[PDB]
RNA sequence: AGCAACGCGAAGAACCUUACCAGGUCUUGACAUCCUUUGACCACUCUAGAGAUAGAGCUUUCCCUUCGGGGACAAAGUGACAGGUGGUGCAUGGUUGUCGUCAGCUCGUGUCGUGAGAUGUUGGGUUAAGUCCCGCAACGAGCGCAACCCUUAUUGUUAGUUGCCAUCAUUUAGUUGGGCACUCUAGCGAGACUGCCGGUGACAAACCGGAGGAAGGUGGGGAUGACGUCAAAUCAUCAUGCCCCUUAUGACCUGGGCUACACACGUGCUACAAUGGGAAGUACAACGAGUCGCUAGACCGCGAGGUCAUGCAAAUCUCUUAAAGCUUCUCUCAGUUCGGAUUGCAGGCUGCAACUCGCCUGCAUGAAGCCGGAAUCGCUAGUAAUCGCGGAUCAGCACGCCGCGGUG
């Protein structure tokens, strides 16, 4: 409702904290967010050889899944927008803020 | 199939545009195996390389459609 | 060729990445800046003792941190030369870089540092049987509950090469919460190269 | 010859179906992973190591 | 094994006429897993004989069964590097997978349009004490009583 | 009206069953099971709880299938069934748990493993 | 190069890759550092050439200034030097295969022995297990085994969007109002322990049977591979000691092999039909991929495809109405309405270009093959057998490889 979030990280350890720091500081100064819903997890496959030269009948498989996670603001207000927009740990973890 | 007009070099067709003219020589020797026999290549004689040598291959009628590397062989079986 | 990296094994279940940044779009370019990175530092390395360096990186500035053992002589007189790490790696990556230098306890207790420093005995024409004892005796007197080292190659710079290493308490390898460490080296005498490879196990 | 061809390899290709994939680290030109731009066993060196975030060992 | 023995493998019976006989002669006819084809080919086959010169098609069948059976088989074995043969007694389970399997496979031979017009015509000739799955008991039964010689003190 | 609801799951196939009083029938996802699943005999399958306990009517049954194949989510409509059969009265607990019919069969595809055909052929061999 | 080489390195040979061959070319050099003159180098256009290259045209043009310097760079000089997929896996590091996920390999204090050494770690039973019990000059300990990690089978709670639709109106419809009940997604917890009940057995360990429960005896599957064996494999992923080349074993370009064919061996695919072939109708999944990419829809073409155009950086859109299956109508035991090799003609698509040497379409042709000797292989349950779908590599190119689910 003309705010809303998505976080994508490798680790739903450091996901989950950030979540609930902007949930928090949002319905600090404001109310009405709805829950950090989660989204399905997206996952690949990488299988490899595990010699340099020759014996193919044998390999070793790595895999590198992506976690998601959906925050959406309800009635934002002008201090809302500020006590967002500022907030930023941590490193590793994507943020886009979408209208 | 390349029915958005055939293929030709353009090296092998100046040189055939050039000797349009009067009666024709065979030194014509192009590696150029790619390029189609178009009905203008006919009573010249053509050199092909087939990786080794130049192959002279004298150009009928009933060969117009068909590459210049259909006439000069590679392999050298017996 | 039977046992698996043992600090590969364990990555992703109780320790982390060494390098920690999310980007997609932008994954290859990143990935190879950090291997550029990663290989430069090891000049003032050949000297200053660093360990591991932690590469984290925000919208268009780098974060890294590296573990050393000399804090001084890796910073400067007054901060004369941290100045100059920075101002050198902007030429590569082209970036604002902020280095934040760690400083490393107990430096006896980890395995490039010790591995490192017990390669380079063996470049000084020293007998391998006491660098490696004495090696695991410096590294329970700071308290360990198990180390392992082992040296291969033509040892005493003779013919045909062999193995052999020492082992001090117990190190259990298949526990997957066991906190082990790990790494491999190399150097010459005057023959060929050699291996160097020691494991410390520091409790869970 | 693998100097020279490392050297060819990123000059400007003659022909759009003549530019080729090699690996970054070494120049090895077979089985490259092209998110990654690194052959089958650098990959397997720097998975170890925890270097490339993401990747590791799968099970299920 | 080299434990020791092993279990069963329980069957469900099948739900049109509960019987687990019905059951085993379905998964015999099944090739490849394609089991309605079986189920349609079993169900054709009893029509066919209820509605000729029938009474009910599990009567038939179990006569079938029994008049085709085998009760003396024979083993033949290697001692120290000669080999012989000897007969030996039945249980019962290996009886009717012997049942099954002879019934099934001659009418798999038969020559005739439909497996259904094979199946049935086969099992028909077996409840008369005919057809090559009752001589197929008999050569068994001859061979048996016959090499009980190099069997009398095996 | 008063109606019991029950889940079902077999093999990759999830069911929602609905149990409502009526004369005996079922329809699955708008349809009429005798054209969902018309492929000979698994109906009789699906019919056993009521042939078991609760003998045997009278519920009009009303389900939601999805997953699977035609196999499958009859099985998982049996399970659903059961479980909506406990819950209207639960002294059936005895009878259909004789007879099974209130387990989950964890029976799935299992996984395929390099250097082999499949889950477990392997390839020709050669001694020499 | 027996098991442990032979759909293996290669997870993509038309050019490139490319090491090989034939012709055309260069020598401080295709790639790196230094020192000096110094310093801003270009790109673009036109003739000759198969190109590599050479010859001419607007010009590579100070970005720090205290008047005094430093970064990028062409040529030259200039030689230190570079360069090698050249040799040695029997000089090496590192990385693998196999015995084999078999159950083993050692120490401290005691005791025994003149001594090297032994005992423990032998014996009975049991176990998948040097896994446990009983006995015993032994008593204890370490790495191995098992546990801790992942996924699948049941559920509580927190959270309901892009997921879902049970109680309501509505339309083509879960769509739009409404709701988070159910399914689902994903964080945190529960649950399985011979834990109770009966018998066997030295009362012991353990085994057989029962109750309850979604699940019962390491519930199912994965990751995890000890001390060692084969001078096993790899100087061609990468490094590296010694030896060798250096106007050539280095380097640049076009065209040709790597795809040759009297034959022999291995691994696969399609069939020899009626449990089948052909025509029409009706159904049911899961894992994954997508920005110059995945293509909705409408139209043109018998078809492969083409044109105009639409949504989507993704639980929102697309790839994607799965195929075996079921229901009708045929065909009648035949080298055939089985089989689809080979050849003729006409097209499409990618690409600068499909002759040697690509994939696909249509019409025409219609081979061997009627279940395969000696011998030999895979597999103990959602397994074998059978049926399709996805993607890594990749302009294009898969009967191979890695995964997924259906019937069973
Ligand atoms: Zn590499």
């Amino acid at each position: 409702q003309k705010i809303r979030i998505r976080l994508k990280a490798y680790e739903h350890r450091i996901l989950d904290q950030s979540a609930d720091k902007i949930v928090e500081t949002a319905k600090r100064t404001g109310a009405d967010v709805s829950g950090p819903i989660p989204l399905p997890t997206e996952r690949s496959l990488y299988t490899v050889i595990r010699a340099t030269h020759k014996y193919k009948d044998s390999r070793e498989q790595f895999e590198m899944r992506t976690h998601k996670r959906l925050i959406d603001i309800v009635n934002p207000t002008p201090k809302t927008v500020d006590a967002l927009m500022k907030l930023d740990l941590p490193s590793g973890v994507n943020i886009e803020i979408k209208l | 199939s390349l029915k958005k007009g055939p293929f030709v070099d353009d090296h092998l067709m100046k040189k055939v545009e050039a000797q349009q003219g009067a009666e024709k020589k065979k030194v014509i020797k192009t590696w150029s195996r790619r390029s189609t026999i178009f009905p203008s290549f006919v009573g010249f004689t053509i050199a092909v390389y087939d990786g080794r040598k130049h192959v002279p291959v004298y150009i009928q009628e009933d060969m117009v459609g068909h590459k210049l590397g259909e006439f000069a062989p590679t392999r050298t079986y017996r | 060729g039977q046992k698996v990296h043992p600090i590969g094994m364990r990555v992703g279940i109780i320790r982390d990445w060494d390098a920690k940044w999310y980007a997609e779009k932008e994954y290859a370019e990143f990935l190879h800046e950090d291997l550029r990175i990663r290989k430069f530092i090891a000049t003032k390395l050949a000297d200053a003792a660093v360990s591991t360096i932690e590469i984290e990186r925000a919208a268009n500035r780098v974060n890294i941190s590296i573990h050393t053992a000399k804090p001084g002589m890796v910073i400067g007189k007054g901060g004369s030369e941290v100045e100059n790490l920075r101002k050198e790696l902007n030429k590569l990556t082209g970036k604002r870089v902020h280095i934040n230098i760690v400083e490393i306890k107990k430096p006896d207790l980890d395995a490039k540092l010790v591995g490192e420093g017990i390669a380079r005995q063996l470049e000084n024409r020293v007998a391998f049987r006491r660098a490696q004892k004495q090696a695991i005796q410096r590294a329970m007197r700071a308290g360990a509950k198990g180390i392992k080292t082992q040296v291969s190659g033509r040892l005493n710079g003779a013919d045909i090469a062999r193995s052999e290493g020492y082992s001090e308490g117990t190190v259990p390898l298949h526990t997957l919460r066991a906190d082990i460490d790990y790494a491999w080296e190399e150097a010459d005498t005057t023959y060929g190269k050699l291996g160097v490879k020691v494991w410390i196990y520091r409790g869970e | 010859a693998k100097k020279s061809m490392i050297a060819k390899n990123k000059r400007p290709a003659k022909h759009s179906t003549q530019a080729y994939t090699r690996c970054e680290r070494c120049g090895r030109p077979h089985s490259v992973y092209r998110k990654f731009h690194l052959c089958r066993i650098c990959f397997r060196e720097l998975a170890y190591k925890g270097q490339i975030p993401g990747v590791k060992k799968a099970s299920w | 094994p080299r434990k020791g023995p092993v279990a069963k493998r329980d069957v469900l019976p099948d739900p049109i006429y509960n019987s687990k006989l019905v059951t085993r002669l379905i998964n015999r006819v099944m090739v490849d897993g394609k089991r309605g084809i079986a189920a349609n080919i079993i169900y054709n086959s009893f029509d066919i004989i209820k509605e000729s010169t029938g009474n009910d098609p599990l009567e038939v069948f179990e006569q079938a069964m029994k008049n085709v059976m085998p009760v003396l088989e024979v083993k033949a074995r290697r001692v120290g590097g000669s080999n012989y043969q000897v007969p030996v007694e039945v249980r019962p389970e290996r009886r009717t997978t012997l049942g099954l399997r002879w019934v099934v496979n001659y009418a798999r031979l038969r020559g005739e349009h439909t497996m259904e017009e094979r199946l049935a015509k086969e099992i028909m000739d077996a409840a008369n004490n005919t057809g090559a799955s009752v001589k197929k008991r008999e050569d068994t039964h001859k061979m048996a009583d016959a090499n009980r010689a190099f069997a009398h003190y095996r | 009206q008063v109606q019991y609801s029950g889940t079902g799951r077999r093999k990759n196939a999830v069911a929602r069953v609905r149990l409502v009083p009526g004369t005996g029938k079922i329809t699955v996802n708008k349809k009429d099971v005798e054209e969902y699943i018309p492929h000979a005999d698994l109906r009789e399958v699906i019919n056993q709880p009521f042939g078991v306990t609760e003998t045997k009517g009278a519920y009009d049954v009303i389900v939601n299938v999805n997953g699977g194949g035609y196999a499958g989510q009859s099985g998982a409509i049996r399970h659903g069934i059961a479980r909506a059969l406990l819950q209207v009265d639960p002294d059936f607990r005895s009878a259909l748990k004789r007879a099974g019919l209130l387990t989950r069969d964890a029976r799935m595809v299992e996984r395929k493993k390099p250097g082999l055909k499949k889950a477990r052929k392997a390839s020709q061999f050669s001694k020499r």
